[PDB]
């Protein structure tokens, strides 16, 4: 009791005398096929795994704790104007460059100083590139 | 025929 | 079942329905109102019962009416038409009963019936009880047919029929209450032992059997549903389809390995694709950090640009550093997904050589059931008699089956050592020419009104003919003989001084090294009070072991028993006996089977009598003169004894209706 027979699979074994011994051989030689590009990629991957020895550990940098500020000291006015020249509109990334302003006075910083720091002039300078 | 089996009576096909 | 209910079921008859055979004799009733039918059906079942609770005494019609109650005894022409139909077809008053009205002083008609095999005597008892003169022509010096009981000293052992296949509606049930038959129950536990001599692991034994039945069922659904029934122009054998099922299953273990190993290369090449983005960030990180160190080399105070080049290199390297932990996070879920896919691999094989060799033994059991290689069974029809299985455990006769034909032969005119030769049937009657087997020199002529041929299907098949039909049998018959299957199985009987097997198992297997030898000595039986073992030789082995001397067989036999029970515990057998049924003169094989390209509808061609042509041109189409019985004639019960006995009852009813009239039909 309990058997899975589709007409499809029947005729490819009944067609001729050796069509059974045929159909099983390419399965086996396609499993011999598939068993060895596993060897290949399992050992391509083994080599990619060792080149990543040590992780990125000698290269991580400590975290900088600074409580975010409100007023803009003349420095990170400029830190900003060069973040915007290099980082465009990523108000996240600008905020960790400056490190003392959260993402919102970053957002703020554009509009309140748009005239003075030529931030539109900085921004299409960003787009060429 | 099948009715002759007394041991390990086959069953695949009896309905 | 219970009451006038079980009567009908024990007579193989639907209790609530009138059968094709009763529609024939009571076409008034079956055509009539549904009420009258139930009064018939009750009379039929009531009579059948009365016969069945006491089957050692005849059931006179007068006896039937008296015991029957109102309103059903109000009509007595109906009670007579019923009782007379039953008695004529062997549903009542068949077998070895005591007569109440003894036989007519003068007889009527003559039948010569060829063969005192069980179907043979079945009719002769009935033909004779209808006041005909029956004479019985048998080529052997014994009455058994293919029921052969070896008896030397205390040992008893059947080389022919052995097993009552259950008393649930078995006519043989009636004979057992009639004859002194010691009926031993057969306990169905069968421990397989592989070639080594040690038992199959109870877990393997269930895994193979369960598989074997699922492969069987597959061919069934392959046959009756997907309609795979001709291939390259020939009919499919069960053997073929059994194999085609396995290659669709040895294919599937491999379609499932390919699918699984292809899901590993699915993700091994996502890891490759990932470890490339990760080596290419380790390196974009190497250079940033290098650049950020050289940006901290400029000592404060520094102008704001070179301060941004420290903070930007810091923002850039904390961002490219963030990406790499995401990519070693994603590498984490893959490294264990990949160790689990590889950890639950699919079935490594479909069946091992240890597995298939046990699958073999279930095919030998199929080849025993059918007395032939599965390569010859019809896929569609081999099991076509399935619907009529008897309910109940199988049994054996501890004093031997022969004890039954021998009983069925008392009171009968039987000519032994009389090989029929020619059957001559003509519009005016029949002559049958018979020689004496001992001298082949005494010739006998037997003239008779009709001939009942219980000639085994292998005899009938024999080329060149052991029996000549004059005139030749019509093409529709002889083609039914060619198409049919008469098959082979044999029995080796092993006879010891002491019981060394397990006394409380009746039967156990032996598993075959090859597919080819799967038939060879594949099953053993302990059945009789005496130390007796008994080995089946079916399959292709059946016909092969006939060309090999007794000792080589009893050798291979004791070889098996040794491995299984230990050289030391296996004495020598005191008496040994191999059967050779394919070589037996008056058998030519063991019993019939539904050969490929055959149907069960050939079993019914086999039973249509032969009517000889008109003697004078333009004389009225005669009476039929040549009738056929035997196990190879009864579609719904082939290749058993009960089926043979049943066929003899059939013809004896048919022969009487033709030559004594049927008074129960108006
Ligand atoms: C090995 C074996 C085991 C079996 N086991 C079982 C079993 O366990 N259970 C079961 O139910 N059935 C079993 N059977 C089947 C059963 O034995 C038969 O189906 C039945 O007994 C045969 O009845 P029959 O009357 O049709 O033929 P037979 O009994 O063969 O009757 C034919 C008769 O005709 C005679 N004869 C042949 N040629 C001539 C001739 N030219 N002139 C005169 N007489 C002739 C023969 O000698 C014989 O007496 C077995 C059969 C075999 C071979």
């Amino acid at each position: 009791k309990g058997m899975f027979l589709s007409q499809e699979d029947v005729e490819a074994v009944s067609a001729n005398a050796t069509a059974a011994t045929t159909v099983l051989r390419q399965l086996d030689m396609e499993l011999v096929s598939v068993k060895r590009q596993i060897q290949n990629i399992k050992q391509t991957n083994s080599a990619l795994k060792e080149k990543l020895d040590g992780g990125i550990e000698p290269y991580r940098l400590p975290e900088v704790i600074q409580k975010c500020n409100a007023r803009w000291t003349t420095e990170e006015q400029l830190l900003a104007v060069q973040a915007i020249r290099k980082y465009g509109r990523d108000f996240q990334a600008i905020s960790d460059v400056i490190g003392n302003k959260s993402v919102v006075q970053v957002k703020n910083f554009f509009v309140n100083y748009r005239r003075r720091f030529n931030i539109d002039e900085v921004l299409q300078e960003w787009e060429a590139e | 025929a099948r009715t002759m089996q007394t041991a390990r009576k086959s069953t695949g096909g009896k309905a | 079942p219970s009451g006038v209910e079980g009567a009908a079921f024990q007579s193989r008859l639907p209790h609530d329905r009138m059968t094709s055979q009763e529609a024939a004799c009571f076409p008034d009733i079956i055509s009539g109102p549904q009420q009258t039918q139930k009064v018939f059906l009750f009379i039929r079942n009531r009579t059948l019962q009365l016969w069945l609770d006491n089957p050692k005494i005849q059931l006179t019609f007068e006896a039937t009416l008296q015991q029957l109650e109102a309103p059903y005894n109000s009509d007595t022409v109906l009670v007579h038409r019923v009782h007379s139909y039953l008695e004529r077809h062997g549903l009542i008053n068949f077998g070895i009963y005591k007569r109440i009205k003894p036989l007519p002083t003068k007889k009527t008609g003559k039948v010569i019936i060829i063969g005192s095999g069980v179907s043979g005597l079945a009719a002769a008892r009935q033909l004779q009880s209808f006041g005909m003169d029956v004479t019985l022509l048998e080529a052997r010096d014994r009455v058994g047919g293919r029921v052969a009981t070896f008896r030397k000293g205390n040992y008893v052992a059947d080389l022919g029929a052995m097993v009552v296949t259950g008393l649930g509606g078995n006519p043989m049930a009636v004979v057992s209450k009639q004859v002194n038959m010691e009926l031993a129950k057969i306990k169905q536990k069968c421990p397989l032992y592989e070639a080594n001599g040690q038992a199959v692991p109870k877990e393997k034994d269930e895994m193979v059997e369960q598989e074997f039945n699922r492969l069987l069922e597959a061919t069934s659904k392959l046959s009756h549903q997907l309609d795979f029934n001709v291939l390259n122009n020939k009919p499919v054998s069960l053997g073929q389809a059994l194999e085609v099922v396995i290659q669709l299953q040895e294919k599937h273990v491999k379609d499932e390995q390919i699918e699984h190993w292809k899901k590993i290369v699915k993700t091994q090449e996502e890891l490759k694709e990932l470890l490339n983005k990760m080596v290419n960030l380790k390196e974009k990180i190497k250079e940033l950090h290098q650049q950020y160190k050289e940006a901290s080399e400029v000592k404060p105070p520094r102008d704001i640009t070179a301060e941004f080049l420290v903070k930007s290199k810091h923002r850039d390297l904390t961002a490219l550093c963030k990406e790499y932990d995401e990519l070693a996070e994603t590498q984490g879920k893959l490294e264990e997904k990949l160790q689990e896919l590889e950890a639950n691999p699919p079935s490594d094989v479909y069946l091992s050589s240890r597995d298939r060799q046990i699958l073999d033994w279930h095919f030998a059991n199929l080849e025993f059931a059918n007395a032939t290689p599965l390569s010859t069974l019809s896929l569609k029809h081999w099991d076509q008699d399935d619907d009529f299985e008897f309910t109940g455990s199988h049994l054996t006769v501890r004093n031997g089956y022969s004890c039954v034909p021998v009983a069925l032969a008392e009171g009968l005119d039987i000519k032994l050592n009389t090989a029929v030769r020619q059957v001559r049937y003509t519009a005016s009657g029949c002559e049958v020419i018979a020689v004496n087997t001992r001298s082949t020199s005494q010739t006998f002529i037997y003239k008779c009104d009709a001939v009942l041929c219980t000639l085994p299907l292998g005899v009938l098949k024999q080329q060149p003919p052991a029996v000549q039909f004059v005139p030749p049998l019509p093409e529709w018959k002889t083609s039914a003989v060619q198409r049919m299957g008469f098959g082979n199985l044999n029995k080796v009987v092993l006879c010891f001084d002491r019981v060394f097997w397990d006394p409380s198992v009746n039967l156990f297997g032996h598993v075959g090294s090859t597919t080819a030898s799967r038939g060879e000595l594949f099953l053993f039986w302990n059945l009789y009070k005496a130390p007796i073992l008994l080995a089946l030789v079916a399959g292709e082995a059946a016909g092969i072991m006939e060309n090999i001397s007794d000792d080589v067989i009893v050798g291979r036999c004791l070889a098996i028993l040794k491995g299984i029970f230990g050289s030391s515990a296996v004495p020598q057998p005191k008496e040994t006996v191999v059967s050779r049924w394919r070589a037996d003169p008056w058998a030519r094989g063991s019993y019939s089977y539904v050969a490929a390209g055959s149907s069960g509808n050939d079993y019914d061609l086999m039973a249509q009598p032969i009517t000889p042509g008109p003697s004078i041109p333009g004389a009225p189409q005669p009476i039929p003169r040549l009738f056929f019985a035997g196990e190879h004639t009864i579609r719904n019960y082939p290749a058993t004894v009960h089926g043979a006995l049943l066929s003899g009852l059939r013809e004896a009813g048919r022969i009487a209706d033709q030559f004594l009239g049927a008074m129960y039909t108006l």
